[PDB]
C-alpha cells in the first residue's frame, strides 16, 4: 500500500487529515475548529516567546 | 381431525398435530421444509418471543419436524396446561403472520443451516438419492430447500392453504385425558379451520427398478442400494432390515445400516455401506449383492425383529403385527443403486 | 506477404496466401461515428439482418458462410468461401447489396431481428461489466462527438428504430466513394478484379456521404455505482493517437511496457513488469490490461481492471499511475526492449491468424483510412527504431499532468474522486 | 421522543374533528415552509438513522424504496452543496410525502417494547 | 517421435509438442490437470522465473493445454528464434523439478481455480456427465482436478514417468523449417528421452446407450443428448453437427450449441439446450428429440459443413474427407440424456 | 550478513583440511559455551525470523519439523522463565543439531537474488 | 464486548497496558520502561510545584 497508509506515524496524518471521508455538503460553519487548533497553536508559541522576557 | 390419546398417571404430556404435508406433497422444491421452519414464528395475536416467554414460565417446549410425508407440530409439557399448548399450536395452523423479515432473518437461515448439515453426511445424499430415482417425483422429490427453483413468500403461504386443513391432520396426545382433548380441540381455533382435501393416495406409487447414480464427494465413500416394497410384503424386508443389523447375520459388521421406511401406502429399503477408502466399499457391497442374491432367512430373528418393531413405541398407532408369523424366505430382485464418494474407485451397477 | 490494391470504378483491395478458404467482403468507411444519438444502432441492425435466418440459409444451401461487424469508424460484411467458389460469393454480395436490399427489410423479418438485437443489447448492458464500461469511457470522453456513440447503439435509440431508418442510413453510407471491397484466403488480385469488371453498373455513383463535426477528448467521468455486483470494473485513459499518427507505434508499445495481467494464471505473475511488485503484496487486482485505441480521428491510451479488493481501489490507481508518470523521467532501456519484442509477437498474432475473416478487417480498415496497408515487416523496421528519448518525448506530451477520462461499475466506493486520480498524473518536483 | 408517543398524540387530534380542522392546517404550513420538498426529500428521509430502530428499520425497507432513498439523499447533499434549490417540476409533491418508513419503525418499537417488558416481567403466586 | 512441419514467409513460428497424456489415461483422477498445471514451472536448469523473462526478451510466449485425450505444450515466437523453443520445451519435458512447494504455492491454487470457472458454467457439468455416462471409465475420466482422490507430488511424478515418452509424443511446428526443426529435435533432450509405449488403442472404446444423469444446479436449465459415433460413421454426424447450428435447420434457434468431438479411435456427439427457465428448456428439447427421431437430411449442408470443417485450419493433419460426399441420410438411435439445473421441471429419459 | 555468504565461507574452511582441522575445535567449543542446547534448542531456531526469506523459509518447511520447533521454542522460553536449565537427558545432542531449515533458506535467497538480478538485467545490442 | 474494549479512551488502555500480549519470558530488565515514565512523571509534578515558587 501507500507509505503514507503502511507508516505508524504518516497513517495517523493520513487518516485524520488526508483520506478522511466528509459529507460532500459540509458548509463553511464546518471551518472553525481548524480555525480552533490554529489559535491555539497562535497562543501557544507567542506565549513561549514571551516567557523569554517575563518576570 | 382424529384426535387420538391416552393417559397415565404420569407428570409429562405431549400433544402432537400430525400433518401430510411432507416433501411428497409439494409444489415447489423444499417449500415444506421452509414452512415448517416457518412453524412458531409470530402469529397475529402472539409473537414468537412471547411464545418462547410464556411456556417457559409454564414449563413447556414446542418443536416442528420435517418428514418426507408429515410435518408435526409437537408440544412437551406439564400435564395440567393443556389448554394453552392446544391454542398454541391451534394459533400456528391458523395465523402464522408471515412478515417477509421473518423470512429473511430467520426462517432462510434455518433452513441454510439444515441444508449445511445434511450436504456433509454422505449417507443422506445417498438416501436422498435413492428415493429420486425410485419414486421419480413424489417421495423422490427434494426433503430441503436449496434454492434450485424460486420459493417466494406467497408460495409458502399458499402451501400452507393447501396443507393446514382439517381433513389433512390428526390431532394425537400422549399422557392426554381424551375427554378434555377432544373438549379443548372442538373448542379452539382447530374447528374453524377450512377443510379441504387429503391426498393420501391409496394407488402404489410409481417406482423404477435398476436404476442407478453417481455423486462424487470429498470424504467417506458411500455405497448404497434401495428397493421398494409392496404395501403387504413389507413387514418381511422389515425383518431383513433387522436381519441385518444383527448378530445372527454374519455380513452385519460389513454394512453402516439397514432400514424400512414405511409409509401409508408402501415402504422404501435402504442399505449402506460407508468407509473411508473405496477399496473397502466396493468389496463389502459387492458381497452383500452376491450374498442376498442367493438369499435366506429361516425366521431366525422373527422374535427379535418382532422385539425390535415393537420398541418403538411412539409406533402404536401402528400397522400390520402378525405379517412376521407369515413369511421367512427372502430372495434379492431388482434393486437401485448409489456410489457416493471415490467415484472413480467404486462399483457400477453391472458388477453387483 | 502482399497488399494488392487498385481502383477501377470500385476501389479493389486484396492479400493473398496459399491457406485454405477465401473471404470475400465490402468495408464500407462509415460506422457508429457515423450515426446520430437518435438513430444510433441502425449499423448494428443492418449487421443483423444481414445475418438473419433468412439470408443466412440462401448462403448455406451455396455452402458459404456469413459474417459482419460493426465498428466506429467502419462497417464491414463479409462472406467466406471455399476457394474456387470465389465467384458465388459475389453472386451473394450482390444479390444481396443491389436485389435483396429491398427484400431483406420484410416486416416479419425486421421485426424479429430488432426483437433479437434487443434482446441482445440488453443482455450486454446487464452482464458484460468490462466491455460495458470500456463503451462508456469512450461515451465521456468523447462525449457530444461522432466517437462518444456506441457500437451495439443504445436501448431507446433502437426500439424506436424504423426500416426508413436502415433505408436512409444505407442510402448516404453504402455509397461507392465510401465503400472498398476486400478479397482474403488465397485468391489472386486478377483473379478477383476481373470477376468485379465483369459486371458493370455504379449503382449510386457520384454521391458523397454527408460531412460532419470533429471529434475531441473530453477530460471527465461517468460512475455507474451497483453495489449487487461483486466486483469493481474500471477503465482509464488519456486522448491517446490516432491511425496514422507519426507516434501511433511509440503509443502501442508504452501500452506494451505495462501490458496485461492475471492473477490466476503463474505465469502471467512472473512478466518483467515493475507495476507487479507493488499489486501483489495485497493483491489489488483480479486483472488489468493496457490498451493504446486509435480511430481515425483520435485514440484513448489507459488500462481497465477488475478488483475484489474494494477497500484497496485508491492502491491500485495509485501504483498503476505512478508507474506511468515513469515513461516522461526514467523508463529504463530494458523495458523499451522488452516492449519491442512482445509488442511484435502480439503484432504478428494479429495480422497473421489463419483466418482470414480477421485478416479482412484488418485489411479493410486500413485501407479505407490511408489508402494502404503497412506491410508487417514495415512496422518491425519502426517498432525496432523506437528510442527511450521517443517514449519519453510522446510521455511528456500525453501523459504528463494531462486530463483522464473514467468509467466504473460495480463496488466502485473507493474510487476516490477525479481531481485526486488526476494528481497523480505527474509528480512534484524541486 | 417515540413514534410510537408521536403517532398517539398525532391520531388523537387527527380524529377529534374539533383539533383536526384546527391544526392540520398550521401543521401543512409548518412543512411547506420547513423547505425539504424543494430539495427533493420526503419527511421520512430525515429522520435520524444512528440507532437500532431506525437500522432495524431501514434494513426491512423494500429493494425499490431503498434504492429511492439512497437518490433522493444523494441528490439533496449535491444540491445543498451547491447552494440553489431543485426545479420546482424536481420538488416533492405532499401525495408523495408519505410516511412510508413509519410502519417499520412502529413495528420494531413495539417489538423492543415487549423484550422490554418481558425481560422485567414479575411473577406472583 | 512424428516431428512435422510446414514453411511459410511469415514472421511468427509456433512449435507444439502434443502429448497423449489428457484425462483418457489418468490413473487418479485429475493428474493430468495437476501435470499440464505444473509444466513451465521449474526445471532443474531454469527457474520459471528466468523462461518467463528470457522468452519476454526475445519475443516469444509459452502455453500448455489440457484435452481430454491430449496434453500439449505449445510455444509461439518470432521465427529466426527456433533453437530455443525447441531446448526450452525439451527442457520441460525432461527435466521439471516438481518441487512440494511448487505444488502448494502455484500449482493447487491455478488448478482451483480452473475447477472453479468450470464448476459455474452449466454446459461444462453437462458435457463432463454426457462423457462420464457414455464411456464409463475411458474418455469419462474427469478432465480437472477435484480433490475427490488424493494425489500427492509423487503420483504427479510417476505420472509424468508414463506419459513424457518418445513414443507418445509428437513434434508439431507451423511456420517452421522442417530441415531445421528435425535437426533441432534430434539435437536436444528430446531424443535422448526413455520411449516407453503409446496407449493410443485401436479397439473402439466401449459405451453404454439410453443413460441418463440428473444435477440440481443454481443457475441456468440445461438439457443435453450424447451420442456414441463409430470410427466411420463420424462424418456423417458431423454434417448433423453443422446442420443443426446452421439456416438451414429449423430447429437451429432451439439449441444452444451442438458439436462432435473427434479423437483417435470414433467420437462423441453433444447437443445442448440452454436457457434460463425450465418450460423453455422441456420444450426446445422435447421438439428435438421428436423431430430427429423423424429425422432428415438430403445433404443440404454437404458443402457448407465441408466448409466448416476446413475453416478449423489447425486440424490439418486432418481425418477422413470424402466421407461427406457419401451418406446423406440420418435417423435416430439410441442416446444418452443429461438434466442440469431446475431438476424438478425437467423432461425424464422417457418422455423424448 | 546472507546465509549464501556464510556458506560461501564455512565451505572454504571445512574442505580444506588446514583450516578444517585449526577451526572446527575453536567452533565445537564456541556452540557448547552458547548454552542454547540446555534449553533444548536447535541452532536454527535461533534464527532471527521477521524478515522475507524467514518467512518464506518457515512457510515452506513440512509439518513434522513445524511443529516440532514450536514444541522446542515454547519449552525453551517456559525454562527461561523458571530460570532453570533442563534435565540434561533432554537437552538437544549434537546428532540432533542438524541445519534443518538451512536447505530452505538458501533456496529462498537464490530466488530473490535472481530477481533482483532479472530486474536489473542490461541489454546490448 | 467488553466497555474496556469498546469505549474510544478505554481501548487505548486496554490495548497497551491490559491485554497488551507480553512474552512470557521477558525478565526485569524489561521493567526499565516503565521506571522511565514514573521518572518522567516525577520530574514533572515536582518541577510544576516548584515553579510556583521560582524566579
Ligand atoms: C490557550 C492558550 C492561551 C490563552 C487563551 C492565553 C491567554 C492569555 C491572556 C488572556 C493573557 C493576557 C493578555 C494581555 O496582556 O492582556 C495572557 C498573558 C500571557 N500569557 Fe497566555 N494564553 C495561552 C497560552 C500561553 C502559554 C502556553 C504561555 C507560555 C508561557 C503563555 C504565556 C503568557 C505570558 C508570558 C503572558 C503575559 C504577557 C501578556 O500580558 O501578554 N500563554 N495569556
Ligand atoms: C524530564 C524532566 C525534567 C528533568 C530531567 C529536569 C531536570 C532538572 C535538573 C537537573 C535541575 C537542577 C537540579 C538541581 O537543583 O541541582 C532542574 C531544576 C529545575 N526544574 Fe527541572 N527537570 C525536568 C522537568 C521540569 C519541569 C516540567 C519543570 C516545570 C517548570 C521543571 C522546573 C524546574 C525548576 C523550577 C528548577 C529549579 C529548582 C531546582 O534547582 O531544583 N523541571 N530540573
Ligand atoms: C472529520 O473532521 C475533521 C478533521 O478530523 C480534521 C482533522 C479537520 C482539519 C483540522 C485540523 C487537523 C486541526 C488540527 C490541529 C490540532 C489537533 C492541534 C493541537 C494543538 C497544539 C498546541 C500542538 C502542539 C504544539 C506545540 C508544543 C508548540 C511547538 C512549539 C515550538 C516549536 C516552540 C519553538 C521555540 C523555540 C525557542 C525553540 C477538519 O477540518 C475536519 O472537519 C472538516
Ligand atoms: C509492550 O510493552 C510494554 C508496554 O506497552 C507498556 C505500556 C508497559 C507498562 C509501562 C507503561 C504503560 C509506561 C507509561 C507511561 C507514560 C507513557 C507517561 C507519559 C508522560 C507524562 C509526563 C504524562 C503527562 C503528565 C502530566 C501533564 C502531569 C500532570 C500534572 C498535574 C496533575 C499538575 C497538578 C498540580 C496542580 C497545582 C493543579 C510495559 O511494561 C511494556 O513492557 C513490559
Amino acid at each position: 500500500m501507500a507509505f503514507r497508509k503502511s507508516n505508524v506515524y504518516l497513517s495517523l496524518v493520513n487518516s485524520y487529515i488526508i483520506d478522511s471521508p466528509q459529507p460532500s455538503s459540509i458548509n463553511y460553519w464546518w471551518n472553525m475548529g481548524s480555525l480552533l487548533g490554529l489559535c491555539l497553536v497562535i497562543q501557544i508559541v507567542t506565549g513561549i516567546f514571551m516567557a523569554m522576557h517575563y518576570s | 381431525l382424529t384426535v387420538s390419546a391416552r393417559d397415565a398417571p404420569t407428570k409429562i404430556s405431549t400433544l402432537a398435530v400430525k400433518v401430510h404435508g411432507g416433501s411428497r406433497y409439494a409444489t415447489k422444491d423444499g417449500v415444506a421444509h421452509l414452512l415448517n421452519r416457518f412453524n412458531f414464528q409470530n402469529t397475529n395475536t402472539r409473537s414468537a418471543l412471547k411464545l418462547v416467554r410464556e411456556s417457559e414460565l409454564l414449563g413447556g417446549t414446542f418443536k416442528s419436524t420435517l418428514d418426507r410425508e408429515y410435518i408435526t407440530l409437537k408440544a412437551t409439557f406439564l400435564k395440567d396446561d393443556l389448554p394453552y399448548y392446544v391454542n398454541a399450536l391451534a394459533d400456528v395452523l391458523y395465523k402464522t403472520a408471515f412478515k417477509p423479515h421473518e423470512l429473511t432473518e430467520s426462517v432462510l437461515p434455518a433452513a441454510r443451516y439444515d441444508y449445511a448439515v445434511a450436504e456433509q453426511c454422505p449417507v443422506k445424499s445417498a438416501e436422498d438419492q435413492l428415493y429420486a430415482i425410485t419414486f421419480r417425483k413424489g417421495l423422490g422429490n427434494p426433503l430441503l430447500y436449496d434454492g434450485v427453483e424460486r420459493v417466494s413468500l406467497q408460495d409458502i403461504k399458499d402451501f400452507a392453504d393447501k396443507v393446514y386443513t382439517k381433513e389433512n391432520l390428526e390431532v394425537s396426545g400422549e399422557n392426554v385425558v381424551e375427554a378434555d382433548l377432544k373438549r379443548f380441540v372442538d373448542e379452539s381455533l382447530l374447528s374453524t379451520l377450512p377443510a379441504g382435501k387429503s391426498l393420501v393416495s391409496k394407488s402404489e406409487p410409481k417406482f423404477f427398478l435398476g436404476e442407478e447414480n453417481r455423486v462424487r464427494f470429498i470424504g467417506d465413500s458411500v455405497a448404497a442400494i434401495g428397493i421398494p416394497v409392496n404395501k403387504a410384503s413389507l413387514a418381511q424386508y422389515e425383518v431383513l432390515a433387522n436381519y441385518l443389523t444383527s448378530a445372527l447375520s454374519e455380513l452385519s459388521g460389513l454394512i453402516s445400516s439397514a432400514k424400512l421406511d414405511k409409509f401409508t401406502d408402501g415402504g422404501l429399503f435402504t442399505l449402506f455401506v460407508r468407509d473411508q477408502d473405496s477399496a473397502v466399499v466396493s468389496s463389502n457391497i459387492k458381497k452383500i449383492v452376491a450374498d442376498l442374491k442367493k438369499g435366506k432367512d429361516l425366521s431366525p430373528a422373527i422374535n427379535y425383529t418382532k422385539l425390535k418393531n415393537a420398541v418403538q413405541n411412539e409406533s402404536v398407532s401402528s400397522p400390520i403385527e402378525l405379517n412376521f408369523d407369515a413369511v421367512k424366505d427372502f430372495k434379492l430382485g431388482k434393486f437401485n443403486y448409489v456410489a457416493v464418494g471415490d467415484v472413480s474407485n467404486l462399483p457400477y451397477l453391472d458388477e453387483l | 506477404a502482399e497488399v494488392t490494391q487498385l481502383s477501377n470504378g470500385i476501389v479493389v483491395a486484396t492479400e493473398h496466401n496459399p491457406a485454405h478458404t477465401a473471404s470475400v467482403g465490402v468495408v464500407f468507411g462509415s460506422g457508429a461515428a457515423n450515426e446520430n444519438p437518435y438513430n444510433n444502432g441502425v449499423s448494428n441492425l443492418w449487421k443483423n439482418i444481414f445475418l438473419s435466418k433468412e439470408n443466412s440459409a440462401v448462403a448455406a444451401k451455396e455452402g458459404l458462410a456469413l459474417s459482419s461487424n460493426i465498428s466506429r469508424d467502419f462497417q464491414s460484411y463479409i462472406v467466406s468461401s471455399l476457394p474456387g467458389s470465389t465467384d458465388k460469393s459475389l453472386d451473394f454480395l450482390n444479390q444481396s447489396f443491389i436485389q435483396q436490399k429491398a427484400n431483406l427489410l420484410s416486416s416479419s423479418n425486421f421485426e424479429a431481428t430488432k426483437k433479437s438485437v434487443l434482446k441482445q443489447v440488453q443482455d450486454f448492458e446487464d452482464n458484460d461489466h468490462p466491455n460495458r464500461v470500456l463503451e462508456h469511457l469512450h461515451s465521456t470522453a468523447f462525449q457530444n462527438t461522432p466517437l462518444s456513440l456506441p457500437t451495439r447503439g443504445t436501448l431507446e435509440s433502437l426500439e424506436n428504430l424504423v426500416v426508413a431508418d436502415l433505408e436512409s442510413f444505407a442510402n448516404n453510407h453504402f455509397l461507392n466513394s465510401n465503400a472498398v471491397v476486400v478479397g482474403t484466403g488465397n485468391i489472386k488480385h486478377e483473379d478477383l478484379v476481373n470477376s468485379i469488371e465483369s459486371k458493370n453498373l455504379s449503382l449510386q455513383t457520384g454521391t458523397k456521404p454527408v460531412l460532419k463535426k470533429k471529434a475531441a477528448f473530453l477530460g471527465s467521468e461517468v460512475r455507474l455505482r451497483d453495489d449487487t455486483l461483486p466486483k469493481a470494473w474500471i477503465s482509464l485513459a488519456v486522448e491517446g493517437e490516432p491511425v496514422n499518427s507519426p507516434n501511433y507505434f511509440v503509443a502501442k508499445l508504452a501500452a506494451q511496457i505495462f501490458g496485461s495481467y492475471n492473477a490466476f494464471e503463474p505465469a502471467s505473475r512472473l512478466q518483467g513488469i515493475k507495476l507487479l511488485d507493488n499489486i501483489q503484496e495485497y493483491q489489488l487486482c483480479d486483472n488489468f490490461n493496457h490498451f493504446s485505441l486509435s480511430y481515425k480521428d483520435s485514440g484513448l491510451w489507459g488500462f481497465s481492471t477488475a478488483t475484489r479488493n474494494v477497500t484497496m481501489i485508491d492502491d491500485l490507481i495509485h501504483f498503476t499511475l505512478k508507474q506511468w508518470n515513469r515513461l516522461t523521467i526514467s523508463v529504463t532501456d530494458t523495458e523499451v526492449e522488452r516492449a519491442k519484442s512482445l509488442l511484435k509477437l502480439q503484432l504478428g498474432q494479429l495480422y497473421e491468424s489463419g483466418n482470414p475473416v480477421n485478416d479482412a478487417n484488418l485489411l479493410g480498415a486500413e485501407v479505407l483510412i490511408k489508402g494502404s496497408k503497412l506491410s508487417l515487416g514495415e512496422a518491425f523496421k519502426k517498432i525496432d527504431a523506437i528510442t527511450v528519448k521517443d517514449v519519453k518525448a510522446w510521455a511528456g506530451k500525453r501523459l504528463w499532468d494531462q486530463d483522464i477520462a473514467i468509467a466504473g461499475t460495480g463496488q466502485i466506493e473507493g474510487l476516490l474522486d477525479y481531481m485526486r486520480i488526476r494528481s497523480d498524473m505527474s509528480m512534484m518536483r524541486w | 421522543q417515540s413514534f410510537t408517543s408521536i403517532a398517539r398524540i398525532g391520531d388523537y387530534i387527527l380524529k377529534s374533528p374539533v383539533l383536526s380542522k384546527l391544526c392540520v392546517p398550521v401543521a401543512n404550513q409548518f412543512i411547506n415552509l420547513a423547505g425539504y420538498k424543494k430539495l427533493g426529500l420526503k419527511f421520512d428521509d430525515l429522520i435520524a438513522e444512528e440507532n437500532p430502530i431506525m437500522q432495524t428499520a431501514l434494513r426491512r425497507l423494500p429493494e425499490d424504496e431503498s434504492y429511492a432513498r439512497a437518490y433522493r439523499i444523494i441528490r439533496a447533499h449535491q444540491t445543498e452543496l451547491t447552494h440553489h434549490l431543485l426545479p420546482r417540476n424536481e420538488w416533492i409533491k405532499a401525495q408523495e410525502d408519505v410516511p412510508y418508513l413509519l410502519p417499520y419503525i412502529l413495528e420494531a418499537e413495539a417489538a423492543a417494547k415487549e423484550k422490554d417488558e418481558l425481560d422485567n416481567i414479575e411473577v406472583s403466586k
